[PDB]
């Protein structure tokens, strides 16, 4: 669920507020289309695509599905308890949190004018 | 489907781009939280709530479900040939596009500081 994805980001990126990601690029929050502005925004595009695959599993609502995971040392693990929807959504979240940590963050790409930059 | 929602917004508010409603206030655009900043933002809050209720229908994905509707001279009508998901989503979209057409659009409420204004 969204609370868990926030905690995962707090985990791989302890240096930033989750809000730093919630309105980044064309894909991290609003918009959800156009050309990814940089690698971090591409992380978000992939996450969106991952959730879209997850939602095919009926009843599977990635933002609301609670899964089982652990954050240790900075290393996310999805547990083996998870049902199909949980396992899939946890993996999406995990992969995005790792991706966020590895991508450069550009302040110029926070709260961008989506209309101007995401066509 | 999202493209149809954009087309409904163009049906009722052809003076504007759908992008104008893609990140407005705390609620217009993906996600939403905090206190609605104005009437237009209240429309978006009710549209997210409506989508929330439509998502209770099994397999119902508002952003992807293609429905049947008509835009006739600025009037929107959801047609009879919609299954439950389509009918619900169509109605959400129709009611929001009408609500948007009645609300004043304030440029200082476009692409706001979400962290500062929406908790
Ligand atoms: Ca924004
Ligand atoms: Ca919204």
């Amino acid at each position: 669920n969204t609370y868990q994805f926030k905690n995962m980001i707090q985990c791989t990126v302890p240096k930033r507020s989750w809000w730093d990601f919630a309105d980044y690029g064309c894909y991290c929050g609003r918009g959800g289309s156009g050309t990814p502005i940089d690698d971090l925004d591409r992380c978000c595009q992939v996450h969106d695509n991952c959730y879209n695959s997850a939602r095919e599993q009926g009843g599977c609502r990635p933002k609301q599905k609670t899964y089982s995971y652990e954050c240790k040392a900075g290393t996310l693990s999805c547990s083996g308890s998870n049902n199909s929807c949980a396992a899939t959504v946890c993996d999406c979240d995990r992969l995005a949190a790792i991706c966020f940590a590895g991508a450069p963050y550009n302040d110029n790409n926070y709260n961008i004018d989506l209309k101007a930059r995401c066509q | 489907n999202r493209w149809q929602f954009k087309n409904m917004i163009s049906c009722t508010v052809p003076s504007r781009s759908w992008w104008d409603f893609a990140d407005y206030g705390c609620y217009c655009g993906r996600g939403g939280s905090g206190t609605p900043v104005d009437d237009l933002d209240r429309c978006c809050q009710v549209h997210d709530n409506c989508y929330n209720e439509a998502e209770k229908i099994s397999g119902c994905n508002p952003r992807f479900r293609t429905y049947s509707y008509e835009c006739t001279a600025g009037t929107l009508t959801c047609t009879g040939r919609n299954n439950a998901c389509a009918a619900s989503v169509c109605d959400c979209d129709r009611l929001a596009a009408i609500c948007f057409a009645g609300a004043p659009y304030n440029d200082n409420n476009y692409n706001i500081d979400l962290q500062a204004r929406c908790n």
